[PDB]
């Protein structure tokens, strides 16, 4: 009494991973054209998203594609004769390098930071030093045209896929999300690189949202997504005079020649009241996950400068703040915050950022970078929009010690690509009907199976049918053609709603028509009839083969 | 073949510091966490701490904080642990261990040889 | 603090008897328990990576299952080569060990 | 309690035209395939025409093909039947009925579930 | 277009026609897909009648 | 191929603009790319800048 | 199975495909001590020392 009817263009999707393409790389369109999916609830998992791995690869590839046509400082991996800067933090280094003409030499003097030098002999009169890691790999000088101001990147879908945003204002990142929306592109995501503190991010809509893969171990990074930003202003007060020498045929090396005025240390200012209010609210939100525990914030217990300090790019200069006056607090279950009196204060927390020039890029090891100096001084403002915390494991007397963390740059991108999931549309499906043979994309995803069988020409047209994109264009074409070939083999070519001669077997589903078309959505139906598609498809092609042979026999009768 | 080769047994007096090393061979050093486990002679296994050799991150247990320093030398693929202010209760077999996968690092499939540290007068 | 409670502390068995060892976590909400066979003089060996999944290089005689705060490890017939101290572990927390 | 009220009918002379209309209330209108059924005085029931729930498909008894048009308006919740020529054999009470067909995504409704009160059509 | 059949098929080329009906293809294409959707639903209703 | 297979279009008049053709930009790119792909596997006279 | 493109000229290679393998065991009996020097920023040259 019920027969298999093949539908094409149903609002059904499966989880999948594709090579989404940036679009600052291709001009973006007026709006993302967001279609809110009513009555749709999807399972997100921020800690298993692929959009993060793709963004990581894109960033470690754009960065390494801007330093390729730039001067490599091979001629400067020479013995330096360095004295104290009394005309330590900085040294006045003299060296003999190679000049533009490949037969002469050149004597130069530059001021380098002590963190950029490694002694060749007992450190004290001049002492011998070389540039850090220059004898282990090549140091590439950044071209003056390299843009150190993060540019928002929009990730847009290839044909055949959709980005499912999550609009629950209090979502942490993992688990079921309702009020799911479909978008074509993401918002503008800045590739901001910062350790311990997330800078220039998006704020939480409602409150501080503690998120972690598992708040029970001491390995997973805890991301604190703030609702109100704390403003940080960082400066390098020294008035630097930049000099340059040529080290080859068109290869210009830039360095600090002298400093005008006195020598002052770089620093960052965070208002005490705003910081300690932020840490109070984060300590009360972390008390909701670790009940009856004492919550303490302390400085990092170890590691390299890139993770024990707050590392950030300020107008190209790479600062490294101590951040040990910030993370010094105790919050107990009684609700009193130990370092009190910081709610009526006018003080400032001065963090002594150090400056480094030979920056060990990412952790590639075999590739460093030289950040050229900028004449004059530098001041940068930024918004602190989140924290990266690591919890201390082991036995304890009911006290948690959340110490800053970072270094892994995926956890800096898992705090803006948290709401986005990539899915692949499955426009081809089957359902029982009484039929015998003889708006926007996914807009009806949450509608019943009888109201989504009218919006088929809208999810069908939006299938839109170097290497990273071209392979996904070819893949989308292959998937489209495989679906068309399936329809053709079944005798359904050229139709979106196709009635067949295959009877419905009650073992596939025993629901009545008023329990399917009127009460269920296409996603629930796909989740029901999924183990049986390898039987239905075979029956459909066998029935079409029988119909084709019967048709040629009838057409040869006369 | 994945191998972890640790230094041999050592004898220290109370108050001294001991440095233990765990040469790592067979895999990419800068992609896996190394866990240092202290086995008391007959009182079980204490976790004590993990080191992340990519950026050198550490997470010392809340008991052994202030006394257990961990470092790493990637040029020779060797991890180092330092335990200061030794007491007679610190006598144990110190084991170097790694997880089978970087994604799940608690499945300590790969272990080195134990380093015996004796603390006595 | 996630205290591991492991029992029995001492298990007396001959060759071929079925051995049952229990481990009671204080907090669970995740099937992440590991079982380590430690022979005297050797570093422990992992047998049950994850709560139930078995480790390569270990014969099928070893098994276990459980969830939440209650896990069970069994041996389908003790062999002469199976004399060891067995420990349960959840994240950084180790149990007291059962001598088999 | 659904209510079908047929507002129309009267007297015509052989060769004339007449329109009938039927208003529905008490249930969802655009979900039922409506029909018309004629009862001549002293005789039984005869089916005249059927229209689908969406209005796109119409079916007629052979004796009225080419003369009767059935139409529905799902925004006004009205059904109408417009008859031409009106022969003497068409004199009857015309009942508005709900039923006779389904949309293929619902169970078979091959029966006339809800009827109206009946319009009287006289040809003389 | 208000041209008769003998003014289009017999007198005009396809380029001139494209230059004429070009602002209206977003209406014609929508009408064509709507008519096909109606025909497909009517066809499944006729094929479920019996 | 043997011939360009030219089909003369009768009664067709088209608007050309030699100064906005793209075939020229493509030819320019091709020439500045073939030339710069034949000197890549060739001796660079760095030792003679003396 | 003797196989060749043409067993009549003296240019084509004759491939003899055997049915039972003959075992060959090759050795370098010298006990070499390998030393290395660095010849650049991360470029290590390996050579026999003694
Ligand atoms: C977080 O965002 C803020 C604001 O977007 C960033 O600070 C801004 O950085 C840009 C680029 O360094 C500064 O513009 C520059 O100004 C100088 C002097 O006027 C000019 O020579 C450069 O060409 C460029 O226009 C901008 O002034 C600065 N804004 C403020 C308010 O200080 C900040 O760097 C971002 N933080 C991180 C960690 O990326
Ligand atoms: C860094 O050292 C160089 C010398 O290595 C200094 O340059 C000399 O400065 C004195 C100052 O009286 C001059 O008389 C010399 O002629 C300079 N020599 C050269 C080669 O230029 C330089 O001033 C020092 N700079 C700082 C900032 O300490
Ligand atoms: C690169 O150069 C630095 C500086 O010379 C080397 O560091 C020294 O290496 C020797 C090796 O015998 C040690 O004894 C010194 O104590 C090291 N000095 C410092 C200040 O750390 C470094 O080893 C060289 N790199 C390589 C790969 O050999
Ligand atoms: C540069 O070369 C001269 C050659 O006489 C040497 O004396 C001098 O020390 C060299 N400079 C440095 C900074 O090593
Ligand atoms: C977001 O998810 C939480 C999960 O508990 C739920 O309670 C809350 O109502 C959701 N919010 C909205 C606006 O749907
Ligand atoms: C995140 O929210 C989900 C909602 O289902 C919940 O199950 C999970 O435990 C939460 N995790 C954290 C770390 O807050
Ligand atoms: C769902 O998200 C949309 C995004 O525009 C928002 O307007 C709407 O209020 C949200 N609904 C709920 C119930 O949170
Ligand atoms: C930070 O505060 C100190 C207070 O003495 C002030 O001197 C300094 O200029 C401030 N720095 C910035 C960047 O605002
Ligand atoms: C920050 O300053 C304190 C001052 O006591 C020092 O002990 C600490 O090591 C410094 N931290 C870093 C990361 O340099
Ligand atoms: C640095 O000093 C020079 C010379 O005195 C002056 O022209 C310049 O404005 C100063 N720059 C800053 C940022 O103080
Ligand atoms: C920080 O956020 C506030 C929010 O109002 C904004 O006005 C300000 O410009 C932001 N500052 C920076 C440096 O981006
Ligand atoms: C969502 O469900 C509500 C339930 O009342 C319904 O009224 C609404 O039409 C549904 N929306 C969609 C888009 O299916
Ligand atoms: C080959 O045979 C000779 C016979 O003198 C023997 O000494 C040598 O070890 C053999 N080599 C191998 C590789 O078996």
């Amino acid at each position: 009494n019920l027969w298999v009817t093949v539908y094409y263009g149903v609002p059904v999707w499966k989880e999948a991973r594709t090579t989404l393409f940036c679009a600052s790389c291709v001009p973006t369109d007026p709006n993302p054209q967001e279609m809110v999916l009513g009555n749709v609830t999807e399972n997100f998992n921020m800690w298993k998203n692929d959009m993060v791995d793709q963004m990581h690869e894109d960033v470690i590839s754009l960065w390494a594609q801007s330093l390729k046509p730039c001067v490599k400082l091979t001629p400067l991996c020479v013995t330096l004769e360095c004295t104290q800067v009394n005309a330590d933090e900085m040294k006045n280094c003299s060296f003999n390098t190679t000049t533009e003409i490949r037969d002469k030499k050149q004597k130069a003097y530059a001021l380098f930071y002590r963190l950029d030098l490694v002694p060749l002999e007992r450190e004290n009169s001049a002492s011998k030093y070389i540039l850090i890691n220059c004898n282990t790999s090549a140091i590439t000088q950044a071209c003056p045209k390299v843009n150190f101001d993060p540019i928002p990147i929009h990730y847009c879908t290839p044909a055949g896929y959709a980005i499912l945003k999550c609009n629950n204002k209090t979502f942490n990142g993992t688990g079921s999300c309702n009020n799911v929306s479909t978008v074509q592109c993401t918002h503008g995501i800045k590739p901001v690189v910062s350790t311990q503190l997330l800078l220039n991010g998006s704020l939480a809509e409602e409150e501080i949202i503690i998120r972690s893969e598992n708040l029970m171990d001491n390995v997973k990074t805890i991301i604190v997504h703030l609702d109100q930003s704390v403003e940080i202003v960082c400066t390098r007060p020294n008035n630097n005079t930049v000099k340059s020498i040529r080290i080859g045929p068109g290869q210009t090396f830039y360095y600090t020649g002298d400093i005008i005025g006195n020598i002052r240390e770089a620093h960052c200012n965070i208002s005490e009241k705003k910081w300690h209010e932020m840490l109070r609210r984060v300590s009360e939100k972390l008390a909701e996950h670790f009940p009856n525990k004492t919550i303490k914030f302390t400085s990092s217990s170890g590691g390299d400068l890139e993770i024990t300090t707050h590392s950030f790019n300020c107008r190209g200069e790479f600062f490294y703040c101590n951040t040990s006056g910030l993370f010094n607090s105790t919050y107990m279950p009684n609700g009193t915050y130990m370092p009190n009196g910081t709610n009526n204060s006018n003080s400032t927390i001065i963090l002594p950022c150090r400056i480094k020039q030979i920056i060990n890029m990412w952790q590639e090891v075999g590739r460093a970078m030289y950040a050229p100096p900028i004449a004059g001084n530098i001041t940068c403002n930024s918004n602190i929009t989140g924290l990266l915390l690591v919890r201390d494991g082991g036995k304890n007397n009911n006290t948690e010690i959340f110490r800053p963390g970072g270094g892994d740059m995926r956890d800096n991108w898992r705090s803006e690509l948290y709401k986005y999931k990539v899915v692949e549309i499955k426009p081809l499906g089957v359902a029982p009907t009484r039929c015998k043979r003889r708006l926007g994309f996914l807009g009806a995803a949450g509608s019943t199976m009888g109201a989504a069988s009218i919006t088929l020409t809208v999810q069908a047209r939006q299938l839109l049918s170097g290497i990273k994109q071209l392979q996904t264009r070819v893949l989308a074409i292959e998937h489209y053609l495989k679906d068309q070939q399936l329809l053709g083999i079944w005798g359904c070519s050229g139709k979106l709603i196709c009635c067949t001669a295959v009877p419905w077997n009650s073992s596939w589903s025993n629901k009545s028509l008023t329990d399917i078309w009127d009460n269920m959505t296409w996603m629930q139906w796909d989740r029901e009839v999924s183990n049986y598609t390898g039987i239905i498809y075979r029956l459909l092609e066998d029935s079409q083969n029988q119909q084709e042979r019967n048709e040629q026999d009838l057409l040869a009768l006369d | 073949q994945v191998q972890l080769v640790q230094s041999g047994a050592e004898v220290k007096k109370p108050g001294a510091s001991v440095k233990v090393s765990c040469k790592a061979s067979g895999y990419s050093f800068t992609d896996y966490y190394i866990h240092w486990v202290r086995q008391a002679p007959g009182q079980g296994l204490e976790w004590m701490g993990w080191i992340n050799p990519r950026f050198g991150g550490v997470n010392y247990a809340q008991k052994f904080q202030g006394r257990v320093t961990m470092t790493r030398d990637t040029s020779i693929r060797t991890a180092h642990m330092e335990l200061s202010r030794l007491i007679s209760d610190d006598t144990a077999f110190y084991y170097c261990a790694r997880g089978r996968f970087a994604d799940s690092v608690w499945n300590l499939l790969f272990w080195g040889q134990g380093t015996l540290v004796t603390v006595s007068s | 603090d996630i205290q591991m409670t492991q029992s029995p502390s001492s298990l007396s068995a001959s060759v071929g008897d079925r051995v049952t060892i229990t481990c009671q976590a204080s907090q669970g909400i995740s099937n992440y328990l590991n079982w380590y066979q430690q022979k005297p003089g050797k570093a422990p060996k992992l047998l049950i990576y994850d709560a139930s999944n078995l480790e390569t290089g270990v014969p099928s005689r070893f098994s276990g299952s459980g969830s939440g705060t209650d896990f069970t490890f069994t041996i389908s017939g003790l062999q002469p080569e199976d004399i060891a101290t067995y420990y349960c572990q959840k994240y950084e927390f180790f149990g007291g060990g059962t001598k088999v | 309690e659904v209510q079908l009220v047929e507002t129309g009918g009267g007297l015509v002379q052989p060769g004339g035209s007449l329109k009938l209309s039927c208003r529905a209330s008490g249930y969802t209108f655009s979900s039922f395939a409506m029909s018309w059924v004629r009862q001549a005085p002293g005789k039984g029931l005869e089916w005249v025409s059927l229209i689908n729930d969406r209005g796109g498909l119409t079916f007629y008894v052979d004796s009225v093909k080419g003369r009767f048009t059935i139409s529905r308006d799902n925004s006004k919740n009205t059904l109408s039947l417009q008859m031409h020529s009106l022969r003497d054999g068409d004199t009857a009470v015309y009942y508005c009925a709900t039923g006779g067909m389904s949309s293929a995504l619902q169970s078979s409704k091959y029966y006339f579930d809800f009827w109206g009160q009946g319009a009287l059509v006289t040809v003389s």
